[PDB]
């Protein structure tokens, strides 16, 4: 059995801003183990990402967070791509400040 | 503390 | 009620070497330890702050406990593959998790002992602590070999005796951050969507432990099926965050309450925007 990542990207604190703050990457419900997470800002990689140990959860599906420092704009979109053997394409989700 | 193995499958 | 979980893994990866073994501890919904054989050194190590009090023992012990658990997890590994007939080229995943659940008088209410393969149960300790569920065929094997070694008892003595002790122990050792609530900081934001009506988003922020009920309402009936929520995710700086959501038509929200209910509160909480 194979299922595909759920992916949610937010801001650890509420957004604002010139004010400095940690984006998060939280993937969930994938199986097998194997992937690749890159966060991305304006389509570029970030360097520095920091991913938590890897874990799974009640029904057996993996979980892991990534997550970087960040000072949001309103002009730099934030983005994390995985890349998961259950999908032909890797998955792209876009940063909403609202959500 | 964890749990060890001690049968196999 | 307090909970101590093992989390166990062991993946192959044909060609690229011996299978990946990885181990997390949690006290509730806190990560304390870790094992990685993929790292340098392989050694358990401190996830926490509180544990790494402990001496230079608990860790030798730990790392010669995981390690003897990744020998076995190699061979049932390749055990499955004579079970299911599968060549030996593909990569496979084994799971484990075991751990306790106690009450806060130091009383055992439930014992995990449990395994699953590429991602489906495989044979699991019953709530007995005695007996075994078999998912299929080859677990049924498993199953008649443990029943004949005793593995249930022994299984038991640990779940009965040091996952209980060594929680109990965790617990006041971790008192500052373990034994903290943190209730919910809650709010709701209004937004107006392009064809006439509004998303009401209530928010619940920095709340410790994970378990949370968020609901809403309409004129005091809760709006079960209509209601939107996300998955509880961790904050990352030991907090975690949940939002529900309702579409409502434009001019009637103050006819919708959200309601919050969490370890933290002494009350539920309605929020009304």
């Amino acid at each position: 059995i194979q299922k595909t990542p759920q992916i949610q990207v937010y801001s650890r604190h509420p957004p604002e801003n010139g004010k400095p703050n940690i984006l998060n990457c939280y993937v969930t419900q994938f199986h097998p183990p194997h992937i690749e997470i890159q966060m991305l800002k304006n389509g570029k990689k970030i360097p520095k990402v920091e991913m938590s140990d890897m874990s799974f959860s009640k029904d057996w599906s993996f979980y892991i967070l990534a997550h970087t420092e960040f000072t949001p704009t309103e002009t730099d979109t934030y983005a994390c791509r995985v890349k998961h053997a259950s999908m032909a394409e890797p998955k792209t989700v876009y940063w909403d400040r609202d959500m | 503390i964890g749990p060890g193995r001690a049968f196999y499958t | 009620s307090h909970s101590l979980r093992y989390f166990v893994t062991a993946v192959s990866r044909p060609g690229f070497g011996e299978p990946r073994y990885m181990e997390v501890g949690y006290v509730d919904n806190t990560e304390f330890v870790r094992f990685d054989s993929d790292a340098e050194n392989p050694r358990y190590e401190p996830r926490a702050r509180w544990i790494e009090q402990e001496g230079p023992e608990y860790w030798e012990r730990e790392t010669r406990r995981a390690k003897g658990n990744e020998q076995s997890f190699r061979v049932d590994l390749r055990t499955a593959l004579r079970y299911y007939n599968q060549s030996a080229g593909g990569s496979h995943t084994l799971q484990w998790m075991a751990g306790c659940d106690v009450e806060s008088d130091g009383r055992l209410l439930r014992g995990y002992w449990q395994f699953a393969y590429d991602g489906c149960d495989y044979i699991a300790l019953n709530e007995d602590l005695k007996t075994w569920t078999a998912a299929d065929m080859a677990a049924q094997i498993t199953r008649r070999k443990w029943e004949q070694a005793g593995a249930a008892e022994r299984d038991r003595a640990y779940l009965e005796g040091e996952c209980v002790e060594w929680l109990r122990r965790y617990l006041k050792n971790g008192n500052a951050t373990l034994l903290r609530t943190d209730p919910p900081k809650a709010h709701v934001t209004h937004h107006r969507r392009p064809e006439g009506d509004v998303t009401l988003r209530c928010w619940a922020l920095g709340f410790y432990p994970a378990d949370i009920t968020l609901t809403w309402q309409l004129n005091g009936e809760e709006l079960t099926q209509e209601m939107e929520l996300v998955e509880t995710r961790p904050a990352g700086d030991g907090t975690f965050q949940k939002w529900a959501s309702v579409v409502v038509p434009l001019g009637k929200e103050q006819k919708y309450t959200c309601h919050v209910e969490h370890e933290g509160l002494p009350e539920p909480l309605t929020l009304r925007w």
